[PDB]
Protein backbone atom coordinates (compact mmCIF):
# COMPACT_ATOMS: atom_id res chain seq x y z
CA UNK A 1 0.00 0.00 0.00
CA UNK A 2 0.97 3.62 -0.65
CA UNK A 3 0.39 4.83 3.20
CA UNK A 4 2.95 3.68 5.72
CA UNK A 5 -0.21 4.13 8.43
CA UNK A 6 -3.79 4.87 8.25
CA UNK A 7 -3.19 8.40 9.97
CA UNK A 8 -2.58 11.83 9.70
CA UNK A 9 1.36 11.52 10.05
CA UNK A 10 0.91 8.96 7.28
CA UNK A 11 -0.86 11.45 4.76
CA UNK A 12 1.61 13.80 5.07
CA UNK A 13 4.88 11.80 4.92
CA UNK A 14 3.18 10.47 1.69
CA UNK A 15 2.34 14.09 0.37
CA UNK A 16 5.76 15.11 0.54
CA UNK A 17 6.79 11.66 -0.89
CA UNK A 18 7.81 11.85 -5.38
CA UNK A 19 4.79 9.66 -5.50
CA UNK A 20 1.99 12.77 -4.35
CA UNK A 21 1.97 14.81 -7.47
CA UNK A 22 -1.59 15.39 -7.93
CA UNK A 23 -4.27 16.06 -5.40
CA UNK A 24 -8.18 16.45 -5.93
CA UNK A 25 -10.07 17.90 -3.56
CA UNK A 26 -14.02 16.59 -2.55
CA UNK A 27 -15.72 19.40 -0.61
CA UNK A 28 -19.13 20.16 0.88
CA UNK A 29 -21.38 22.52 3.03
CA UNK A 30 -19.17 21.49 6.16
CA UNK A 31 -15.95 23.81 4.87
CA UNK A 32 -17.89 26.52 4.90
CA UNK A 33 -19.94 26.81 8.27
CA UNK A 34 -17.12 28.56 9.99
CA UNK A 35 -17.51 31.52 7.40
CA UNK A 36 -21.25 31.45 8.42
CA UNK A 37 -23.12 29.70 5.95
CA UNK A 38 -25.30 26.67 7.26
CA UNK A 39 -24.89 23.11 5.98
CA UNK A 40 -28.10 20.44 5.84
CA UNK A 41 -26.49 18.51 8.58
CA UNK A 42 -26.78 20.46 11.30
CA UNK A 43 -30.09 20.08 13.30
CA UNK A 44 -29.39 23.52 15.52
CA UNK A 45 -28.43 26.05 12.69
CA UNK A 46 -28.97 23.78 9.78
CA UNK A 47 -31.16 24.91 6.61
CA UNK A 48 -33.81 23.00 7.78
CA UNK A 49 -33.98 24.90 10.61
CA UNK A 50 -37.12 27.87 10.54
CA UNK A 51 -38.32 26.56 6.67
CA UNK A 52 -42.33 27.28 8.14
CA UNK A 53 -41.90 30.78 7.45
CA UNK A 54 -42.19 29.70 3.65
CA UNK A 55 -45.72 27.59 3.61
CA UNK A 56 -43.63 24.78 1.43
CA UNK A 57 -45.71 21.12 0.74
CA UNK A 58 -42.17 19.66 2.43
CA UNK A 59 -38.97 21.12 3.71
CA UNK A 60 -36.94 19.74 0.44
CA UNK A 61 -39.55 21.64 -2.11
CA UNK A 62 -37.55 24.97 -1.70
CA UNK A 63 -34.60 23.24 -2.86
CA UNK A 64 -35.87 21.34 -6.26
CA UNK A 65 -36.15 23.03 -9.66
CA UNK A 66 -40.32 21.54 -10.12
CA UNK A 67 -41.05 23.91 -7.12
CA UNK A 68 -38.87 26.63 -8.20
CA UNK A 69 -39.94 27.13 -11.63
CA UNK A 70 -43.20 26.91 -9.93
CA UNK A 71 -42.73 29.99 -7.28
CA UNK A 72 -39.23 30.99 -7.35
CA UNK A 73 -40.15 33.64 -4.38
CA UNK A 74 -39.05 31.24 -1.70
CA UNK A 75 -35.99 30.51 -2.84
CA UNK A 76 -35.18 34.16 -3.37
CA UNK A 77 -36.46 35.34 0.10
CA UNK A 78 -34.15 32.25 1.64
CA UNK A 79 -30.90 33.64 -0.35
CA UNK A 80 -31.57 36.73 1.08
CA UNK A 81 -31.89 35.71 4.59
CA UNK A 82 -28.83 33.49 4.34
CA UNK A 83 -26.72 35.72 2.46
CA UNK A 84 -23.30 36.68 4.59
CA UNK A 85 -22.24 40.31 5.69
CA UNK A 86 -18.91 39.35 4.19
CA UNK A 87 -17.20 36.50 2.33
CA UNK A 88 -14.24 35.27 4.09
CA UNK A 89 -13.21 32.18 3.18
CA UNK A 90 -11.93 29.37 6.15
CA UNK A 91 -8.45 27.96 6.97
CA UNK A 92 -9.71 24.83 4.71
CA UNK A 93 -10.08 27.34 1.91
CA UNK A 94 -6.84 28.67 2.15
CA UNK A 95 -5.48 25.00 2.44
CA UNK A 96 -6.64 24.65 -0.89
CA UNK A 97 -5.08 27.69 -1.73
CA UNK A 98 -1.77 26.43 -0.61
CA UNK A 99 -2.21 23.31 -2.40
CA UNK A 100 -3.28 25.50 -5.67
CA UNK A 101 0.38 27.33 -5.16
CA UNK A 102 2.75 24.96 -4.18
CA UNK A 103 1.44 22.74 -7.61
CA UNK A 104 -0.28 20.04 -5.97
CA UNK A 105 -4.00 20.69 -6.71
CA UNK A 106 -5.12 18.72 -9.92
CA UNK A 107 -9.00 19.85 -8.73
CA UNK A 108 -10.98 21.22 -6.28
CA UNK A 109 -15.05 19.68 -6.73
CA UNK A 110 -16.51 21.20 -4.31
CA UNK A 111 -20.84 21.21 -3.78
CA UNK A 112 -20.75 24.04 -2.68
CA UNK A 113 -22.25 27.92 -4.32
CA UNK A 114 -21.12 30.33 -2.17
CA UNK A 115 -18.24 31.54 -4.20
CA UNK A 116 -15.69 31.30 -1.32
CA UNK A 117 -13.51 28.88 -3.57
CA UNK A 118 -12.75 31.69 -5.99
CA UNK A 119 -12.50 34.21 -3.48
CA UNK A 120 -9.40 31.90 -1.50
CA UNK A 121 -8.16 32.18 -5.17
CA UNK A 122 -8.43 29.09 -6.67
CA UNK A 123 -9.56 30.04 -10.51
CA UNK A 124 -12.11 28.50 -13.10
CA UNK A 125 -9.32 26.21 -14.06
CA UNK A 126 -8.66 24.29 -10.45
CA UNK A 127 -12.50 23.78 -9.90
CA UNK A 128 -15.51 21.87 -10.92
CA UNK A 129 -18.90 23.69 -9.03
CA UNK A 130 -20.42 20.49 -9.63
CA UNK A 131 -23.97 22.09 -8.18
CA UNK A 132 -23.06 25.14 -9.89
CA UNK A 133 -22.69 28.75 -8.71
CA UNK A 134 -24.44 32.16 -7.73
CA UNK A 135 -20.92 33.46 -9.01
CA UNK A 136 -23.11 33.90 -12.67
CA UNK A 137 -26.69 34.28 -13.53
CA UNK A 138 -28.75 33.42 -16.34
CA UNK A 139 -32.12 34.86 -17.82
CA UNK A 140 -33.64 31.41 -18.73
CA UNK A 141 -35.48 32.11 -21.89
CA UNK A 142 -33.54 29.66 -24.13
CA UNK A 143 -33.45 32.54 -26.69
CA UNK A 144 -31.85 35.17 -24.42
CA UNK A 145 -29.68 33.90 -21.08
CA UNK A 146 -28.33 37.11 -20.79
CA UNK A 147 -25.67 36.95 -17.97
CA UNK A 148 -25.62 38.61 -14.77
CA UNK A 149 -22.96 39.10 -12.23
CA UNK A 150 -23.15 38.45 -8.63
CA UNK A 151 -23.48 42.40 -7.79
CA UNK A 152 -26.46 42.48 -9.88
CA UNK A 153 -28.21 39.36 -8.33
CA UNK A 154 -27.60 40.75 -4.46
CA UNK A 155 -28.89 43.61 -5.22
CA UNK A 156 -32.26 42.40 -6.42
CA UNK A 157 -32.03 39.66 -3.95
CA UNK A 158 -31.85 42.43 -1.17
CA UNK A 159 -34.65 44.67 -2.56
CA UNK A 160 -36.66 41.75 -2.31
CA UNK A 161 -37.60 42.07 -6.19
CA UNK A 162 -37.66 39.05 -8.09
CA UNK A 163 -34.79 39.02 -10.68
CA UNK A 164 -36.33 39.69 -14.21
CA UNK A 165 -33.99 39.94 -17.78
CA UNK A 166 -33.50 43.19 -18.78
CA UNK A 167 -33.48 42.32 -22.45
CA UNK A 168 -36.64 40.20 -22.12
CA UNK A 169 -38.30 40.26 -18.46
CA UNK A 170 -38.28 36.61 -18.12
CA UNK A 171 -36.68 34.92 -14.71
CA UNK A 172 -32.70 35.42 -13.87
CA UNK A 173 -31.50 31.99 -12.49
CA UNK A 174 -28.48 31.93 -10.12
CA UNK A 175 -26.25 29.50 -12.35
CA UNK A 176 -26.76 26.90 -9.62
CA UNK A 177 -27.91 23.11 -9.97
CA UNK A 178 -31.12 22.87 -8.09
CA UNK A 179 -32.08 19.43 -6.87
CA UNK A 180 -33.82 17.45 -9.74
CA UNK A 181 -31.54 19.00 -12.28
CA UNK A 182 -28.77 18.10 -14.51
CA UNK A 183 -25.14 18.15 -13.23
CA UNK A 184 -22.88 20.81 -15.81
CA UNK A 185 -21.21 18.63 -18.58
CA UNK A 186 -18.31 19.97 -17.19
CA UNK A 187 -18.77 17.64 -14.10
CA UNK A 188 -18.33 14.93 -16.04
CA UNK A 189 -16.00 16.01 -18.65
CA UNK A 190 -13.70 16.17 -15.83
CA UNK A 191 -14.72 13.42 -13.96
CA UNK A 192 -13.85 11.06 -16.92
CA UNK A 193 -9.98 12.23 -16.88
CA UNK A 194 -8.58 13.90 -13.66
CA UNK A 195 -9.56 10.13 -11.70
CA UNK A 196 -6.92 8.71 -14.26
CA UNK A 197 -3.83 10.19 -12.43
CA UNK A 198 -4.84 11.34 -8.89
CA UNK A 199 -2.36 10.51 -6.13
CA UNK A 200 -4.65 11.93 -3.35
CA UNK A 201 -7.84 12.04 -2.55
CA UNK A 202 -8.87 15.27 0.30
CA UNK A 203 -12.49 14.86 1.10
CA UNK A 204 -13.94 17.37 3.42
CA UNK A 205 -17.07 18.48 4.77
CA UNK A 206 -19.60 16.74 3.34
CA UNK A 207 -21.81 13.47 4.59
CA UNK A 208 -21.30 11.89 0.68
CA UNK A 209 -25.09 11.26 0.07
CA UNK A 210 -26.21 13.80 -2.81
CA UNK A 211 -25.58 11.61 -6.50
CA UNK A 212 -24.04 11.93 -8.48
CA UNK A 213 -21.06 13.90 -6.63
CA UNK A 214 -20.98 11.64 -3.80
CA UNK A 215 -20.01 8.53 -6.03
CA UNK A 216 -16.38 10.55 -7.17
CA UNK A 217 -15.45 8.61 -4.57
CA UNK A 218 -15.06 5.14 -5.98
CA UNK A 219 -13.54 6.77 -9.54
CA UNK A 220 -10.17 7.16 -7.84
CA UNK A 221 -7.39 3.90 -8.82
CA UNK A 222 -7.91 1.49 -5.87
CA UNK A 223 -4.75 2.09 -4.66
CA UNK A 224 -5.16 6.18 -4.11
CA UNK A 225 -4.75 6.94 -0.43
CA UNK A 226 -8.50 9.00 0.74
CA UNK A 227 -8.10 11.32 3.70
CA UNK A 228 -11.35 12.50 5.18
CA UNK A 229 -11.59 15.35 7.50
CA UNK A 230 -15.07 15.83 8.57
CA UNK A 231 -16.84 16.22 12.32
CA UNK A 232 -18.75 12.23 11.51
CA UNK A 233 -17.52 9.22 9.61
CA UNK A 234 -19.47 9.76 6.11
CA UNK A 235 -18.80 7.50 2.80
CA UNK A 236 -19.16 4.32 5.05
CA UNK A 237 -21.25 1.45 2.80
CA UNK A 238 -24.96 1.40 4.25
CA UNK A 239 -25.39 -2.34 5.34
CA UNK A 240 -28.94 -2.45 4.08
CA UNK A 241 -28.39 -0.37 0.69
CA UNK A 242 -25.12 -2.54 0.74
CA UNK A 243 -27.68 -5.82 0.46
CA UNK A 244 -17.05 3.26 -0.10
CA UNK A 245 -14.42 4.17 2.29
CA UNK A 246 -13.11 1.49 4.65
CA UNK A 247 -11.54 3.28 7.27
CA UNK A 248 -12.18 0.28 9.76
CA UNK A 249 -11.97 -3.27 8.69
CA UNK A 250 -9.24 -5.59 8.51
CA UNK A 251 -8.52 -5.27 4.81
CA UNK A 252 -8.56 -1.32 5.58
CA UNK A 253 -5.36 -0.17 3.57
CA UNK A 254 -5.67 3.10 3.11
CA UNK A 255 -8.67 5.35 3.67
CA UNK A 256 -8.27 7.39 6.52
CA UNK A 257 -10.90 9.70 8.61
CA UNK A 258 -9.84 12.36 11.24
CA UNK A 259 -13.03 13.29 12.95
CA UNK A 260 -13.28 17.03 13.82
CA UNK A 261 -13.76 20.33 12.60
CA UNK A 262 -11.90 21.14 8.83
CA UNK A 263 -10.34 24.42 9.96
CA UNK A 264 -8.64 22.53 12.48
CA UNK A 265 -8.05 19.18 10.44
CA UNK A 266 -6.48 21.18 7.99
CA UNK A 267 -4.57 23.25 10.28
CA UNK A 268 -3.06 19.79 12.11
CA UNK A 269 -2.00 18.82 8.11
CA UNK A 270 -0.05 21.99 7.51
CA UNK A 271 1.86 21.70 10.85
CA UNK A 272 2.75 18.56 9.57
CA UNK A 273 3.93 19.68 6.54
CA UNK A 274 5.63 22.35 7.57
CA UNK A 275 2.72 25.00 6.36
CA UNK A 276 1.41 25.70 9.79
CA UNK A 277 3.37 29.45 9.41
CA UNK A 278 1.86 29.86 6.19
CA UNK A 279 -0.98 29.03 6.28
CA UNK A 280 -1.55 31.85 9.73
CA UNK A 281 0.17 34.64 7.94
CA UNK A 282 -2.11 33.64 4.52
CA UNK A 283 -5.64 33.66 6.89
CA UNK A 284 -4.69 36.33 8.42
CA UNK A 285 -3.32 38.32 5.36
CA UNK A 286 -6.61 38.01 3.23
CA UNK A 287 -8.51 38.32 5.95
CA UNK A 288 -7.18 42.10 6.93
CA UNK A 289 -6.90 42.72 3.31
CA UNK A 290 -11.32 41.90 2.75
CA UNK A 291 -11.85 43.58 5.71
CA UNK A 292 -9.49 46.57 4.49
CA UNK A 293 -11.92 47.07 1.17
CA UNK A 294 -15.50 47.02 3.49
CA UNK B 1 -29.68 15.27 -20.42
CA UNK B 2 -26.70 14.56 -17.91
CA UNK B 3 -27.74 12.79 -14.43
CA UNK B 4 -29.70 14.88 -12.18
CA UNK B 5 -28.79 16.14 -8.58
CA UNK B 6 -30.48 13.57 -6.22
CA UNK B 7 -30.29 13.27 -1.95
N1 LIG C 1 -22.25 26.34 1.27
C1 LIG C 1 -22.99 25.77 0.33
O1 LIG C 1 -22.87 26.05 -0.87
C2 LIG C 1 -24.04 24.78 0.76
C3 LIG C 1 -24.68 24.93 1.98
C4 LIG C 1 -25.66 24.02 2.37
C5 LIG C 1 -25.98 22.98 1.53
N2 LIG C 1 -25.34 22.85 0.35
C6 LIG C 1 -25.77 21.67 -0.48
O2 LIG C 1 -25.96 20.59 0.38
C7 LIG C 1 -25.87 19.36 -0.35
C8 LIG C 1 -25.28 18.30 0.55
O3 LIG C 1 -23.88 18.56 0.62
P1 LIG C 1 -22.97 18.21 1.87
O4 LIG C 1 -22.80 16.75 2.00
O5 LIG C 1 -21.76 19.04 1.71
O6 LIG C 1 -23.79 18.79 3.11
P2 LIG C 1 -24.40 18.13 4.43
O7 LIG C 1 -24.97 19.21 5.25
O8 LIG C 1 -25.26 16.98 4.07
O9 LIG C 1 -23.10 17.53 5.12
C9 LIG C 1 -22.15 18.44 5.68
C10 LIG C 1 -21.13 17.61 6.40
O10 LIG C 1 -20.12 18.48 6.94
C11 LIG C 1 -19.94 18.21 8.31
N3 LIG C 1 -19.54 19.45 8.95
C12 LIG C 1 -20.26 20.61 9.09
N4 LIG C 1 -19.56 21.63 9.52
C13 LIG C 1 -18.28 21.10 9.68
C14 LIG C 1 -17.05 21.69 10.06
N5 LIG C 1 -16.89 22.98 10.34
N6 LIG C 1 -15.96 20.89 10.06
C15 LIG C 1 -16.10 19.61 9.71
N7 LIG C 1 -17.20 18.95 9.34
C16 LIG C 1 -18.26 19.76 9.34
C17 LIG C 1 -21.26 17.62 8.79
O11 LIG C 1 -21.02 16.84 9.95
C18 LIG C 1 -21.65 16.78 7.58
O12 LIG C 1 -21.04 15.49 7.56
C19 LIG C 1 -25.08 19.68 -1.63
O13 LIG C 1 -25.91 19.36 -2.74
C20 LIG C 1 -24.73 21.19 -1.51
O14 LIG C 1 -24.80 21.86 -2.77
C21 LIG C 1 -24.40 23.72 -0.05
C1 LIG D 1 -28.00 21.79 -4.04
O1 LIG D 1 -27.83 21.20 -2.98
C2 LIG D 1 -28.14 23.32 -4.12
C3 LIG D 1 -27.22 23.87 -5.21
C4 LIG D 1 -29.60 23.64 -4.47
C5 LIG D 1 -27.66 23.96 -2.81
S1 LIG D 1 -28.74 23.56 -1.41
C6 LIG D 1 -29.03 25.25 -0.81
C7 LIG D 1 -27.77 25.90 -0.26
C8 LIG D 1 -28.01 27.31 0.26
C9 LIG D 1 -26.85 27.88 1.05
C10 LIG D 1 -26.96 29.39 1.25
C11 LIG D 1 -27.06 30.14 -0.07
C12 LIG D 1 -27.75 31.49 0.02
C13 LIG D 1 -26.79 32.67 0.09
C14 LIG D 1 -25.48 32.41 -0.62
C15 LIG D 1 -24.93 33.60 -1.38
C16 LIG D 1 -23.69 33.26 -2.20
C17 LIG D 1 -23.20 34.42 -3.04
ZN1 LIG E 1 -33.49 37.48 -21.19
Amino acid sequence: RLLDELTLEGVARYMQSERCRRVICLVGAGISTSAGIPDFRSPSTGLYDNLEKYHLPYPEAIFEISYFKKHPEPFFALAKELYPGQFKPTICHYFMRLLKDKGLLLRCYTQNIDTLERIAGLEQEDLVEAHGTFYTSHCVSASCRHEYPLSWMKEKIFSEVTPKCEDCQSLVKPDIVFFGESLPARFFSCMQSDFLKVDLLLVMGTSLQVQPFASLISKAPLSTPRLLINKEKAGQSDPFLGMGMDFDSKKAYRDVAWLGECDQGCLALAELLGWKKELEDLVRREHASIDAQS
Amino acid sequence: ALPKKYG
